[PDB]
């Protein structure tokens, strides 16, 4: 029964922590582990998780109750199951919904994409450590829940089993596995179903849960008209900037609350387990260049006026600076490197927004690029300090 | 004479062992159709410029062997270049400036350098047609992967009912791209490999 | 203005190496180490800013239709004569360099062999030639291709450099995973796709 | 003096700090010399089982090394010589007895300033205080015939549970002085006595200069302060000795005796009473610690717990370089969700765990690796450790993939296993950075 | 028509890119004599084109270095001190050279190729390689298939040799067959036994190997030698046989053969310590050499030991001149193990394979192995099998002499 | 030996460019006739004339289509070589193009030929449309259309992209057969003779005259389409035209 010793171990270690001790110097060891960064960074993201569930279930029964009412509106709530479960489970579809209901609802288009993708990415890590001969790495429960935040709440679930395979199989199993690759993994998966499937990924009928709904998101409405264009229109009320910081916004389960995000990433960045410096590089660069866009101006071009707060909160800004322009293996390895590449992210988060009318958002594409262009920050860096040990460091 | 031929199909491959003709493999392959029209170009151009170089490689002088080698290439490369102008019209459309850059297609100069220079006439047409071989069944499966998992289709014909026209298979939008190409020859290399373990790089 | 648009597209925009897939065997081949990718792009700068500007002219004097004589267009002899060309710019190139500038010769010149028919040079070319550029438009084309290519080849050689670290299943080492690589890089590089500039 | 502030660095706030008061110590009766300590040594031995031998007498020599002679610490019957595999000399055991012993010529502490730089050296080669001697580069004993211009007297300690230097001086201050001046005549540029704050004892010769280092652990490092005051390299070479080797040198110098008497803190989480307490050089430890460590499974360590030998079977004995032992716990077992509850108890380099909120707290480490081994993941520990100006994340991946020449590049020829021993020990992935430098210093020799 | 203005374009595109490059080609490619110094002696300069490599330019020259492989950068053994030009290392040249010789200047005149200036430094030891025409004296058969050659130098600068050295020999083409090969009836039995004779060799391109000798430095005007036919492997019998070999057991008495000089580093140390020497088949030449002249030249009082390994009782030779030096000195003792004696071999000594029984006898009770200068020459799965035994023993690479070649 | 290299590469060199010459020369015509079938097949396909094989291509196009050249400022037929013309050539030169202002420039095409070409799908001694190249930039690319309007210019007998470059199955759906299909019987201008034909989002009203289902997921690509016949159907496009066919110009 050898075969499934790489599963035994993962499940033995999981509940006990092993029974090792050192074998040669540095005799006693730190505290910290894989283990614990690992978990500390998924229970980071639960308040994100948890109000992205109950802004998909408000938005959702908004644009329900908007859409359809009377006969109607129980017609399409029999003909859809997220609708008659919720209903069944004691969570009222009317407009009187509670935030029980609102929570229900988000949890039955959540949790069945979150088991999707945890269990293709877990099978494929099993095979690849089973036939390897190796044993599990802890990073796959971040590459899951990161994946399942960062998609719309009406993914098929082959799309999000085909996106997390690419993300898995193609950009880190093959290169080693965890801590051996050099993209990140989630949002390779991501990209794969932006340039794959777009259709499921963009425009209007996918960022709100409701059938029949099309509404547009908060960076789509600025980029037709301006400022002025922020509508929702399931409520009829502008949409304000405490509302987007607050997160009662359409798009992703695990972007739209910026605060939810930054108390996750205040708490592992307190831990250290997140890189303060890309963080800082990022801001530094957003700013830069949304300064520079609003005193350029355009007469045609409205997100050329895009104040730097509005694109902090607007999109899935923060959860990449916070989550996976954090994410230590595809970072920069040096302090001035990791400063670079948050700063190359932020640039190109914020010109991907402005310059590329394809696409309303650009923060998954700039933190692929940032990635890519890594390495040769941390080049430059060790190249500048071998001259100066080649000086003798002045002596 | 057939294992001799055969051989660079799969023993000495040029694209799976030897890093040649990659950027034809790359854009190309979008459609079976192109796919198919570049591998005979590449077969018809390889097999005559080899021909042709074992037969004047006596002659041929070193200090311009490149230039001399290069004209007959480009001169093959333009007339192949006419005929698909006038027969095959869209298939030469859609090949745009590829065809030409079959002059610089590394398959070919290495080839008519390596082996027509000292080497007969018949068996340099031989080994000109052995690598085109390879080469286009390299990129005939990964047009023949493209092709289908992108549009439902081989060589123009519906195999898979597309949504848009009432069917039930939504195409992968990623398979026309650039990445697909690089993944489809990576993975294809590692199935090779792992075939035949003796062309595992160290 | 036009020629800052022009470079900045011909930089990240159209990139040569992973839009275009020109070049991809040297790309593949001299990507192993960060200092030689760096002189391998750095003589492709070159050889493509000192070839496509003269291409151009010879295009515009002689090879385009009707321009050398009335009722007469030369376009059948468009390949050869811009390969003929580009092979004499580098081995003129590199005996120069070789006799004048030792160091250059041996920073630069020691990869012109490769370049004298590479693909990328040749595909700029016919880009260059299927569109329509003046001479300065011409320079500036060639030049900021050659310095794409140079960006994504110094990228990609970076990347296998941090990749000493990782554990690749044999039969992916080596090919393949450059491949794969090669392939995430283009993912990346899509980021620019819809800029109009 | 000149002062130099380390501000990266870990003080392991370990259970169990010495008394810093010396005490008459045991009775030792087995003396080893430990041949897997140095590094690139192949011994020719020149005793067998059951042989007489006096104190400074040779007992192998270095055939890699010509010229070097390791001596025997004590007069006695040599009663076992442990060879391991591949018949590695484990350690070669003297059973002590009698008084016999070797003498050299001796002078006034007036002259030894002005001493021959080959007569200083052949007094140290015969009397085998020469093995002192450590070269960067390679931590290797230096060759008869070479010399450097510049070598570090290590008067600080910083290293977990380690004794203070000062207290030991103070007792053999002229014996210190004296091996200052005898150093100074021996090198051929100057003698950087590394020190904290607290005066010692002071040379009166130009050559010696004494430098503070302040800040936590890698501060009393030779390293650190080869790295801060002369940078070493292939073509520029620096010898290292600790300041009992260097009374030791005075002692040998004044008297004409070898000088092999040692003060080691005992001390550790599972010690009864730690404290300083006298010893002879190789004394075996087992005897050492006898009726003093609290009952069960401890592992004892000939050095610090960050850099140490395992003090078990053939190896139970007093390194040559360590000045300390520490016994500790074994922290075999096992518990529910550990790596899940809150950090109370735990120490950490990062603030994932509660300990770091009470300040002052004294942890029983014990030997566990608190977690399997994993890839390297930089989550930014080697930088809060690594004061020196290098990158240590790229320098370890290095070492990890085994790019000798990358590795060099980066400066792992200023580097020793100790150096690393806080790099294990805050690594997530549980590697043990010395064996992996050690394999590339020996690659780098090799080839060069 | 078009087509007459496209061939006069064509033309005169190709005319002017040919003369452009010629022009480029005469204005800057230097044409002058390539000089090689060696040791900075203005006598002994090469003149010579750029071209060709350096290991064939120094034997146009007269001046020989070690070909064991013949070029292709697989021995290693030709190495010259390039303190300037030469170009960078290769790859191919790092295989066999360190990084500290790289640093010093070492570099493979095989694969080095000579273009531009260069400076070498070259020790004064080679000026003593010189090529001879031997003449033939004995061609009897020694063994089944082990035979003693010896070739005489016909007095002509005849460079004394160094024990445990070897010679190198070009045979150019020629066609031998196995029926003109001498062997007395007791080999011949087991030759026919098979009908070894039917195989025969047709060389068509002139081969270059290296021999080890077998004659002790106190023998003067004569090299022995000693040759293993390399009979076709039983397992795969239709490939052809060896070339070289063949062509030495068709030689005969009196025929002028081409020799090289003196080649090798494989000399004892001059120390004190216990010598063990490992010997198999050819092997016994070089350790014959070694052994007469520690033995009669130096007369040493040092401890000997050597132990040989035949495959059978009729692979034995010179059984009778080691047990004759043995009995004269007692600080040499030998010990020969049949690894494979047949039924007729009535062995009642040693067997088993050479390594094993040694370890067994000697080494396991031996106090100080690593001590020891242990000296080997055999196939090269003896050589790997008596390195890692003596490596499991705690011996160094310093204290082991082999011909890694 | 200078003389056998130069012999040797002259004689290769005028062999390569004999037969090289020869072929191109040979073949010219018949890519010539290559390139005019393709593009007729598309603009009998428009003209809703079935056409298979070049033959059957070539006849029809012949027996039917009648190319003319329209000056866009005046709108009047002007006299020259409509089959053998490059529209894209003339808008490319300064000399026979216009340069247009951003107000003007509503499809963003920066040059606008100074003559067009349109077609007149002849039913013998009568035309029954006009078939008129309209063209804009979409998201990716140039998309390039053929629109067929009735002899009362106010009338959408048909529309096909014949070239375009936009993202398939989001942007690519304005080749898709039931997208092309639903323009039939549009009017291109409402009662005041002002530019009408609209591209709604989410569908269009059961019935409508001017509305077009939008492209799903694809509002950039629905924009530009909407620009380019905004911009065509306006004074600086097509405008005068057909304001001239309503009256008759073309009978
Ligand atoms: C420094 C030095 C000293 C040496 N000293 C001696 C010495 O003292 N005595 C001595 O005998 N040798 C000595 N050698 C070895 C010698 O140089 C030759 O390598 C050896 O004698 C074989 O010569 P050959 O002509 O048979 O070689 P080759 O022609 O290279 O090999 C012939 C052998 O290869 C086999 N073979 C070839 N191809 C195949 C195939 N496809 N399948 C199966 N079998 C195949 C043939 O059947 C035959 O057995 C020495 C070598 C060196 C470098
Ligand atoms: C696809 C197959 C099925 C799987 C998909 C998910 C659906 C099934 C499982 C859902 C889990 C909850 C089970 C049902 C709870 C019902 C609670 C209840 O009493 O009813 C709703 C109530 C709110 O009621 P109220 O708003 O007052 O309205 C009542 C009438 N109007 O509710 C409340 O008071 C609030 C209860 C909210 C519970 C839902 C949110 C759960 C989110 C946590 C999941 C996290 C798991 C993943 C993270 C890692 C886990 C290790
Ligand atoms: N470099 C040099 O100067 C010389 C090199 N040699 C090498 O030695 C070779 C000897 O060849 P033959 O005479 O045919 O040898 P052989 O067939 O007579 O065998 C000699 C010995 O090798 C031993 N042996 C073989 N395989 C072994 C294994 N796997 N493990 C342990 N012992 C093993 C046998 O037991 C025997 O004792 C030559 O062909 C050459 O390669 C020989 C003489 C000089
Ligand atoms: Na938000
Ligand atoms: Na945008």
């Amino acid at each position: 029964h050898e075969k499934w010793f790489a599963l035994y171990e993962a499940a033995a270690t999981l509940f006990y922590t092993p029974g090792l001790v050192t074998k040669r110097s540095s005799h006693v060891r730190d505290s910290v582990d894989l283990k614990r960064i690992m978990i500390m960074v998924w229970l980071a993201v639960f308040p994100a998780m948890f109000w992205g569930m109950y802004n998909a279930g408000g938005q959702a029964i908004a644009a329900l109750n908007h859409l359809y009412s009377g006969d109607q509106l129980a017609a399409i709530v029999a003909g859809n199951w997220h609708y008659w479960l919720t209903e069944m489970l004691g969570g009222t579809m009317s407009s009187d919904a509670g935030w029980g209901s609102k929570m229900l609802l988000g949890a039955t288009y959540f949790l069945p994409i979150y088991a999707t993708v945890f269990i293709v990415g877990g099978f494929w890590e099993v095979l690849f450590c089973m036939v390897r001969k190796h044993e599990v790495n802890e990073g796959f429960f971040v590459t899951s829940i990161l994946f399942a935040l960062i998609v719309p709440p009406t993914l098929p679930l082959w799309q999000a089993a085909l996106g997390i395979t690419f993300g898995v199989v193609v950009a880190k199993e093959v290169f080693g596995g965890t801590g051996r690759n050099f993209l990140n993994p989630a949002l390779a998966g991501r990209a794969f179903l932006f340039f794959a499937y777009p259709a499921q990924i963009s425009g209007d009928l996918v960022w709100t849960a409701a059938d029949g709904y099309s509404g547009a998101t908060a960076l789509s409405q600025w980029a037709q008209g301006g400022a002025g264009a922020l509508i929702n229109n399931a409520t009829g009320q502008t949409i304000t900037w405490m509302d987007a910081f607050i997160g009662n916004i359409p798009g992703s389960i695990g972007e739209v609350s910026t605060l939810a995000l930054m108390i996750g990433a205040a708490f592992i960045v307190y831990m250290g387990i997140a890189s303060w410096r890309i963080i800082g590089g990022v801001m530094i660069g957003m700013i830069l260049l949304s300064t520079l866009f609003n005193v350029i101006g355009s007469d045609t071009n409205a997100m050329f006026n895009m104040p730097w707060h509005w694109h902090l909160v607007l999109g899935g800004f923060a959860f990449g600076m916070f989550f996976m322009a954090t994410d230590p293996v595809s970072a920069s390895f040096t302090n001035s490197g990791k400063w670079a590449y948050g700063i190359l992210i932020g640039v190109m988060c914020v010109l991907i927004r402005v310059v590329n009318p394809a696409y309303p958002e650009g923060m998954m594409l700039a933190i692929l690029f940032a990635n890519l262009f890594a390495p040769l920050f941390d080049h430059v860096v060790v190249e500048r300090n071998i001259k100066r040990r080649l000086a003798r460091y002045g002596k | 004479l057939k294992k001799s031929v055969l051989a660079p199909v799969l023993d000495n491959n040029p694209i799976a062992l030897q890093v040649l003709g990659v950027c034809s493999a790359l854009a190309v392959t979008t459609k079976l159709e192109t796919a198919f029209v570049m591998t005979l170009a590449v077969m018809f151009v390889t097999a005559l410029s080899n021909f042709f170089v074992s037969l004047i490689r006596n002659h041929i002088p070193n200090s311009v062997r490149i230039i001399v080698q290069m004209a007959i290439i480009a001169s093959l490369v333009i007339v192949v270049d006419q005929i698909l102008k006038a027969y095959l019209y869209d298939i030469s459309k859609q090949l745009s400036v590829f065809v030409g850059l079959i002059i610089t297609n590394c398959i070919v100069m290495g080839r008519a350098e390596a082996f027509a220079m000292k080497s007969e006439p018949i068996p340099s047409f031989i080994d000109g047609i052995g690598n085109g071989l390879g080469y286009g069944f390299v990129l005939m499966t990964v047009g023949f992967f493209r092709e289908l998992l992108g549009s439902g289709k081989l060589f123009g014909l519906e195999v898979l009912p597309l949504i848009s026209n009432g069917g039930w298979y939504q195409p992968n939008g990623l398979m026309l791209l650039a990445p697909s190409a690089f993944f489809l020859i990576g993975f294809m290399i590692w199935a090779i490999r792992t075939f035949k373990p003796e062309q595992v790089e160290a | 203005e036009h020629y800052i648009s022009l470079l900045v597209k011909s930089i990240f925009i159209e990139n040569m190496a992973l839009s275009f897939f020109l070049g991809m065997c040297t790309f593949l081949a001299v990507s192993k180490k960060v200092k030689t990718s760096f002189g391998l792009g750095i003589a492709v700068i070159v050889v493509l800013t000192i070839s496509v500007p003269v291409n151009n002219l010879v295009y515009n004097l002689v090879l385009k239709p009707d321009a050398l004589v009335e009722g007469v267009d030369l376009s059948f002899l468009n390949f050869i004569t811009f390969i003929g060309v580009i092979a004499a710019l580098v081995q003129i190139l590199e005996m120069i360099l070789d006799r004048f500038f030792p160091p250059l010769y041996n920073a630069l010149g020691i990869f012109l062999p490769l370049i004298t028919v590479n693909c990328a040079i040749f595909g700029g070319v016919s880009f260059m030639v299927q569109r329509d550029y003046s001479f300065a438009e011409s320079v500036v084309y060639g030049f900021g291709s050659g310095v794409g290519w140079m960006l994504a080849i110094v990228a990609l050689a970076g990347i296998r450099e941090k990749m000493k670290y990782s554990d690749v299943p044999p039969g992916l080492r080596g090919l393949g995973i450059t491949f794969i690589t090669a392939g995430l890089m283009a993912l990346g590089f899509m980021s620019f796709s819809g800029v109009q500039l | 003096p000149h002062m130099i502030t380390i501000k990266k660095g870990l003080d392991l706030p370990i259970a169990g700090t010495p008394s810093q008061v010396i005490s008459d110590g045991k009775a030792i009766k087995k003396v080893a010399l430990l041949g897997e300590e140095y590094v690139g040594m192949r011994p020719t031995m020149h005793v067998r089982v059951g042989d007489e031998v006096k104190k400074a007498q040779i007992l192998f020599e270095d055939k890699k090394n010509p010229g070097v002679k390791f001596t025997s610490p004590v007069s006695g019957k040599v009663v076992e010589i442990n060879r391991g595999a591949k018949r590695v000399l484990q350690s070669v055991v003297i059973e002590v007895a009698g008084d016999d012993q070797v003498t050299f010529d001796k002078f006034e502490a007036n002259q030894l300033a002005s001493l021959n730089r080959d007569a200083i050296k052949t007094q140290l080669v015969e009397s085998g205080l020469w093995t002192a001697f450590r070269t960067r580069p390679f931590s290797k004993v230096p060759a008869i015939d070479s010399t450097s211009e510049a070598i570090f007297v290590t008067a600080m300690d910083t290293n977990p549970l380690a004794a203070e230097p000062t207290v030991v001086i103070n007792e053999q201050s002229e014996a210190f002085v004296a091996g200052l001046d005898v150093l100074s005549a021996l090198t051929t540029g100057k003698v950087y006595v590394c020190k904290k704050g607290t005066s010692l004892p002071r040379s009166q010769q130009p050559n010696v200069e004494e430098h503070v280092f302040d800040g936590p652990h890698p501060a009393g490092l030779a390293g650190t302060h080869m790295h801060f005051l002369y940078p070493v390299s292939a073509d520029h070479v620096a010898w290292s000795i600790n300041y009992q080797d260097v009374i030791a040198v005075g002692q040998l110098f004044l008297t004409g005796e070898l000088y092999t008497q040692r003060v080691v803190s005992l001390a550790g989480p599972v010690v009864n009473k730690p404290r300083l307490v006298r010893t002879v050089m190789g004394a075996s430890l087992e005897q050492l610690v006898d009726s003093e460590i609290m009952p069960g499974e401890v592992r004892i360590i000939s050095g610090s717990v960050l850099s140490g030998t395992k003090a078990t079977g053939p190896h139970a004995y007093l390194g040559r370089y360590h000045l300390q032992v520490s016994v500790l716990r074994e922290g075999r077992d096992k518990e529910l969700f550990g790596w899940a509850m809150p950090g109370k108890n735990k120490f950490s380099v990062t603030r994932s765990f509660l300990g770091h909120l009470f300040k002052g707290q004294v942890y029983n480490m014990t030997t566990t690796t608190n977690g399997s081994d994993r890839s390297m993941v930089p989550i930014g520990n080697y930088e809060k450790v690594m004061p020196l100006d290098m990158e240590p994340t790229l320098l370890l991946r290095d070492l990890c993939a085994g790019d000798s020449d990358s590795a060099v590049r980066l400066g792992a020829l200023e580097l020793d296993e100790e150096d690393l021993a806080l790099c294990t020990f805050v690594c997530p992935g549980k590697y043990e950075y010395g064996q992996l430098l050690r394999e590339c210093l020996d690659k780098i020799e090799k080839e060069g | 028509s078009t087509i007459i203005f496209g061939v006069v374009m064509f033309t005169l595109i190709i005319l002017a890119l040919v003369l452009v490059i010629l022009f480029a080609k005469s204005k800057l490619v230097p044409t002058g004599d390539i000089t090689i110094s060696i040791n900075g002696d203005p006598e002994k300069a090469i003149v010579t084109q750029p071209g060709g490599k350096l290991l064939t330019a120094l034997a146009g020259a007269g001046v020989f270095v070690s070909s064991a492989c013949g070029g292709g950068g697989s021995c290693g053994q030709c190495r010259v001190k390039i303190k300037s030009g030469g170009g960078d290392i290769l790859p191919t040249e790092l295989d066999h050279i360190s990084k500290g010789e790289a640093r010093e200047g070492e570099r493979l005149a095989c694969q080095v190729a000579v273009k531009a200036d260069m400076d070498l430094e070259l020790p004064e030891e080679i000026f003593g390689v010189k090529k001879w025409e031997c003449t033939v004296i004995s061609n009897d058969n020694k063994a089944t298939f082990i035979k003693e050659l010896k070739l005489a130098i016909p007095d002509g600068e005849s460079v004394p040799f160094r024990a445990g050295g070897y010679i190198q020999i070009e045979a150019p083409a020629h066609h031998v067959k196995y029926a003109d090969f001498d062997v007395p009836e007791k080999y011949r039995g087991d030759w026919d036994k098979f009908n070894l004779f039917r195989y025969e060799s047709k060389v068509d391109e002139p081969i270059i190997r290296a021999y080890s000798m077998a004659n002790y430095p106190e023998e003067f005007g004569i090299i022995m030698l000693n040759v293993r036919i390399a009979t076709p492997p039983p397992n795969n019998p239709n490939v052809p046989p060896g070339q070289m070999s063949s062509y030495i057991w068709s030689l005969k008495a009196g025929d002028k053969c081409t020799i090289s000089g003196p080649f090798g580093e494989f000399f004892a140390k001059d120390t004190d310590a216990e010598m063990v020497f490992i010997g198999g088949g050819a092997g016994m030449a070089p350790m014959r050499s070694h052994i007469f002249d520690q033995l009669k030249r130096l007369k040493s009082k040092r401890k000997m030991s050597y132990w040989y390994g035949a495959r059978s009782k009729r692979e034995m030779f010179y059984v009778e001149d080691f047990d004759g030096l043995a009995a004269e000195n007692d600080n040499f003792v030998w010990h020969c193990a049949l690894s494979d004696p047949q039924p007729e071999d009535n062995w009642t000594g040693y067997t088993g394979f050479i390594h094993n029984v040694l370890y067994e006898n000697y080494l396991k009770d031996h106090e100080a192995p690593e001590d020891c200068e242990y000296y080997m020459c055999g196939p090269p799965m003896m050589n790997a099998a008596v390195i890692n035994m003596l490596k499991n023993l705690g011996v160094e690479e310093e204290n082991i002499l082999l011909d890694d070649f | 030996s200078i003389k056998k290299t130069l012999f040797v590469v002259i004689a290769l060199s005028l062999v390569c460019s004999i037969i090289v010459s020869a072929a191109a020369v040979g073949l010219r015509d018949k890519q010539k006739e290559n390139a005019a079938l393709d593009k007729q097949s598309k603009i009998l396909q428009v003209a809703g004339i079935e056409a298979k094989g070049s033959k059957q291509i070539v006849e029809l196009f012949n027996k039917s289509i009648e190319p003319r050249l329209v000056d866009f400022n005046t709108g009047d037929f002007v006299e020259g070589d409509a089959a053998n013309y490059d529209q894209r050539k003339a808008a490319k030169e300064a000399s026979e193009s216009i340069k247009l202002t951003a107000e003007q420039d509503k499809a963003k095409i920066q040059r606008r030929a100074n003559v067009g070409v349109v077609y007149l799908v002849k039913d013998g001694d009568k035309t029954s449309k006009v078939i008129l190249p309209v063209h804009g930039n979409g998201l990716w690319s140039m998309m390039y259309a053929f629109v067929a309007v009735e002899t009362d210019g106010n009338t959408v007998s048909g529309l096909t992209y014949y070239e375009q470059g936009e993202t398939p199955g989001l942007g690519g759906e304005v080749e898709n057969p039931a997208w092309r299909a639903q323009w039939v019987g549009k009017k291109l201008f409402d009662e005041n003779h002002k530019p009408a034909i609209k591209i709604v989002k989410g569908g269009a009203p059961q019935g409508s005259e001017h509305g077009v289902d939008g492209l799903s997921g694809a509002t950039l690509t629905s924009n530009g389409v909407q620009n380019t016949f905004d911009f065509w159907l306006g004074d600086m496009g097509f405008g005068p035209f057909l304001t001239k066919v309503r009256d008759g110009g073309l009978n």
